[PDB]
């Protein structure tokens, strides 16, 4: 799920914006870890 | 060359299915109908019946 609140110029923007369904893929794998990616 | 029905050359395909816990996301050509409205119908609308 996703949400891309546009930024004014004190970020982290305040109000109620509830995330909408982006994405829902079947895969059926066990996740029990994570990591992020930078460039 | 020699031929007969149990000489010739023969292609064979076979398509083995399996079923596990994962989900299933191969399905058949569900086939629709067209639209009917203002009339009392019965309807299965992407599995919503």
């Amino acid at each position: 799920y996703s949400k891309h609140t546009p930024i004014i110029g004190r970020d982290f923007p305040q109000g109620f914006s509830a995330l909408e369904p982006l994405v829902d893929l079947p895969i059926g794998i066990n996740i029990t870890r994570f990591q992020t990616l930078l460039a | 060359p020699t031929y007969g029905v149990g000489h010739q050359p023969y292609r064979v395909v076979v398509l083995s299915f399996e079923l596990l816990h994962a989900p299933a996301t191969v399905c058949g050509p569900k086939k629709s109908t067209n639209l009917v409205k203002n009339k009392c119908v019965n309807f299965n609308f992407n599995g919503l019946t």
